[PDB]
């Protein structure tokens, strides 16, 4: 029973789980993917330590389930994240991220002349890589850029 | 149906070496006996959001030699009064209901592609969008190089001018790498030269490419001399004048031309190619611009005929 | 000859419920099998003194699906240099000699009517004049409401926006009172609402009409929701913003729509109708704008064919 | 408390928390009134049940003291909110919303013709109350609108 | 020890019953025994981003008269309209280092305010900032009412024209309620009637007010008939006719007029006040326009100096 | 006995190590115990054929301040552009008979020079003559560097932005090499890198210089970070994005900054310097802008008088 030190969080019953969200990023996906328009319990592990990780993030949601595709799309916003299927206080389904080739509706084209600004359209950046930059090719202006660009203003 | 039937012709990087063959083949084949009522009882649109009467003129001209009807506009700037919130998205859904195949030019990069997502049934072409593609201009260029060189592979391409922002050379250079051999020579100022953009992929497919400063070097060893257009408002007057003389053409340099060679230019011209050149047989630009009707006729032909017999 | 043959189509208050029936009937009937050479060997004019490429595009498009030729202009403002004393009166007498049927748009109220007095033999249409009529726009509206509602009488009309200066609602509202029943609901700001102008005569013919402030009231009880266009330069920014939210449309309000209902808009749009609406079946505006070709084809058909057989 | 049962709500240290946030307003807050831009333990129970028949949102922020004024800026959006001074599971202050003579930084002036829209400054309206309307007059253009009118889009 | 030194003048509500009362007293004195080298060595940047000659000319007229000199501009387009360019804050910061005062006129509500937050110690005044404010005007109207009746209290004021949007007309009232006992008559179309909220402002201040259909009624007791130019702009081309029929002012209407009565107008008048009037007694418009000077004259003097020995 | 009386100011190279050294000393004095009626009865024609408010406003601000008055103009189109009209020489001759001095701004390299050959004894100064010169600027930058560091020698200067075409940026260097011991860092895109010939100018003067990829490096030792507005104009619409990513300046980059360091910029800044900066310590831009005054103030005083008792 009650021993030496009063620790912290335990495992909650069920829903989606993605372990390891980088420094100041939880909100980043929480907003870029708006994981709040869900009538299910959105508990959000924020600003808390993880081993030696002085600061880590972790969304916690009941009844929802990250789709294989959802998992691909965050692999450029959280590389070392980890999706899994949590079943009644017992996790299963090791569905961690993995960089996709498509990426939808979130990023913005740095090409000021691209039409993806005025017209209502789905943002579409193809995904490839060098060895320091993940080349995101535009679906509309067809212009090659890198992630170290598109993820800014 | 035909490989390229009702298939939105938007970017050359989307077309394929087979489609390309089909297109050019149709072009020349159809260049023998035209049917002045092939797309009869049909209406083509011609939405020229950005004006441009060479590409407008030709397209509407091709449209007619094919017995089609054209409705549309050549919008300029006195209609800046349009700026108000009527989006192209709606402009196209409306327009899509009236016709069969849209032909459009637009100032922003993403034109043609974007209307595609609001026209569907109505297959659209791209007369030029932003500083992206102009599939039609590379088409007439290609077909023309064939007609003259006889072959479309293992050539000696020379490209002079503003290779940096010159969208007519990026699109041609791409499409040419779709064939074997084709030796590439670039000739542009040291701040207007080709970008590593196309470069890398050029090497990637073992496409021999080179770079020089004076046409007068790569002259005895060339087949197609594509003259781009170096602009004054692209380089400060002083430098423009300086880095210009050897980014121009004249009859005096063609002196040792492989008779088998032709001189082209996407057009128009102003400083670049001198008129004495207008005589020496290498001069093919004006004729090249005549071919633009056929490559454009066929473009629609396929896009509008489930199958082609002729 | 046909009831409406070579009969200047100028104002809806001049057309008649029978003519209207003929028109719409022709429209749909002709909508089944078009003759891409009905008015063959013929030339139609298209004098667009005031620019407007939706009404220009459609008309010239209808003109072509009927195998006719079109000559004309889409005058803008860079030709303000025209202002000089060349009167429309002469502009029409000259023009009248060249063709068969004139199609015109003009900025001053009295255009089409006035040319009539200088063309005669040459029957003219009215693509919109001043802030008076636009017979063609009410036509496509009507025919469209028929096509969808099945019937053209005993409907639940809803009209939102700038009903005060919105000439597309006065002309429709008139023409609808030409049928029995049709329950009218107005929805405009308290300074953009319908004028006693149409109102009085509305009562006069025992036409049940009403007025509300929120679409969300008259929603479960409506059939055709005609969205007009409330303009910014018509009401001061502050108020415009204020008296706007409940003079707009969204999918969230259509939640209890009689499936039998459709949402229309004379077009274009900008703030009014949101895009989520672009999906819910009530969304008919774009399709409505496609019908504009037929109501317009028939308009000429009759105006040009002594008799119609088909 | 063994009635109709579930099991969540948990306080965790010396930190000022916000308990009782209306449906769909939690995360809302986090972005209008900048709460997440911090580096001290956060546990967000968006969509968590409460002992008033309703499950709502919970924003737990440890390591922060929010001025009575800051509290007032929550009003309009999240109504009868509550922010309590908490030290070692013990409470040292119960703060509830009131209406401040001035709201700031978040709201967008509706008047399209307002220098506000194209200049490096910040939104500063004014607050007034009338029967069914909470009035807000922009300090810049001087046009008074309504709570819904400004708090919509 | 004056209250206005190194302070700003932006809105009217930003002033007081005695603030005005000071300003005006100064306005009279400066008109009596004028101070010419009052602002010697000082510099005032009259910035009219939105050109406005009459409101400009005068302000500077005062400036120069007062021994001061000007720096500044009319219109404003460093290139085009609203492109990627300099911000007002930035324009305003730099300008504030070299000038001693700042008088700007802008077409965006709150520009003058915004300057406040960036202009350092330089007191900025407001010549006109959109439908928002225009202090100096209301000031010259006011002081002129004093120059005429002797008292700002117990006046039978009347305001005709476009009260709804009329910028001079909301502000005058706001300021006249600062005084004791004033009966407001509102003779204007119901399409341009007094903006509600202000009606409350008067209701809650327990001020005597009412609306009217045709001027004739109040002409008797009204000691002030401040006219408003109903710019044909805001209305439909035809609408203007039906109303602007009585909301004008021929000297033939004058008759009833109280001997002290005077006709005021912010100008410029086109159709509002008839030419017959110009030569009659109550014609006081241009005088109000010329009197403006001393308000601004005084104002700048009360803004630029600690104490003033009159 | 001052060197600058009745002499001209056109290019920077047309000046000296002590010329500047005199001008600046004057710039300080005039800032200390300012001479207001210095140029009384004098007249200076500020001729801005190419409008330029900020460069204009100031020059005149100085002028007026110094007891002098102005005659002149903004923009220039007696009719249209470059038609058969008056020549600059002719404009310049007539204007030189009635004014006492001439301050012009033109868009053609050497206009200010050309005025020299036709303007008689009237000393002409240069406010900007195309990509050629702009003396007063380099002067205000310079003096401001003195106002800040105390010394023009031994400075770790750094210039970011568009060095290639940046008119303020070539000239500053030219002038700073006139001083002893200065290390120049060139942090700018390789598409807008320092114009070669100047690199030689420094190489041959045995001046310490070098280029850079990302500011971060030099931020440590740099006592001056003079920024340059990379006008999106010269670049491709997309290109701007890839570079203008680090060639900006958030206060977050500042940190390393030496306590004496200051950020300079000719203005107007759009994206170059972040708003965070405005309120930090090293923010010195607007001050540099306001300090301009005294340079021009001094300058005109050193141009218009034989001797000056300070
Ligand atoms: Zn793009
Ligand atoms: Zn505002």
């Amino acid at each position: 029973m009650t021993h030496d030190n009063k620790l912290q969080v335990e495992a909650i019953k069920r829903g989606t789980v993605i372990d390891h969200i980088p420094a100041q990023i939880g909100f980043k996906l929480l907003s870029l993917f708006k994981l709040t328009e869900t009538d299910q319990r959105i508990t959000i592990g924020l600003n808390l330590p993880s081993g030696e990780m002085g600061r880590k993030d972790l969304i916690k949601i009941e009844n929802t389930f990250l789709s294989e595709d959802q998992v691909d799309q965050l692999a450029l916003y959280a590389p070392q994240a980890t999706v899994n299927r949590i079943d009644n206080y017992e996790v299963v389904g090791k569905s961690r991220p993995s960089l996709p080739e498509r990426i939808d509706n979130v990023l913005v084209c740095p090409n000021s002349n691209c039409i993806s600004h005025a017209e209502p359209v789905s943002s579409s950046f193809a995904v490839r890589k060098r060895a320091n930059d993940i080349a995101l090719k535009c679906k509309y202006c067809e212009k090659e850029f890198s992630h170290n660009v598109v993820l800014a203003n | 149906a035909n490989p390229l039937y009702q298939k939105h012709i938007i970017s050359i990087n989307d077309l394929s070496r087979d489609d390309l063959n089909l297109v050019l083949a149709t072009a020349a084949k159809l260049k023998a006996n035209p049917q002045p009522e092939l797309l009869k009882h049909k209406v083509i649109a011609s939405c020229f959001f950005e004006a441009s009467t060479r590409t407008r003129l030709s397209f509407e001209t091709s449209m007619h030699r094919l017995g089609a009807s054209v409705v549309g506009f050549s919008d300029s700037a006195n209609t800046s009064l349009g700026k108000k919130g009527e989006t192209l998205a709606d402009t196209i859904s409306v327009i899509s209901t009236y016709v069969d195949a849209i032909v459009m030019r637009h100032p922003q990069e993403g034109a043609a592609r974007l209307a595609t997502e609001f026209s569907g049934n109505v297959p659209v072409l791209n007369a030029g969008d932003g500083s992206n593609q102009h599939p039609t201009q590379t088409l007439l260029d290609l077909f023309t190089i064939q007609e003259t060189q006889g072959r479309l592979d293992n050539l000696h391409v020379a490209m002079v001018g503003d290779l940096k922002y010159g969208r007519t050379v990026h699109s041609l250079t791409q499409a040419l790498a779709k064939f074997d051999g084709n030796r590439f020579y670039f000739i542009a100022p040291d701040a207007l030269a080709m970008p590593q953009y196309i470069l890398d992929m050029l090497d990637e497919k073992g496409i021999a490419w080179s770079l020089h400063s004076s046409i007068e070097e790569v002259m005895a060893e060339v087949d197609i001399l594509y003259m781009t257009r170096v602009q004054k408002e692209r380089l400060d007057p002083s430098e423009y004048a300086n880095v210009k003389a050897q980014f121009v053409l004249r009859a005096s340099d063609l002196h040792n031309a492989k008779a088998n060679m032709k001189v082209l230019h996407p057009l128009a011209r102003v400083d670049e190619i001198a008129t004495d050149v207008d005589k020496t047989p290498h001069a093919w630009y004006f004729q090249q611009a005549g071919n633009g009707i056929f490559a454009r006729q066929a473009l629609l032909a396929l896009v509008l005929n489930r199958d082609l017999v002729l």
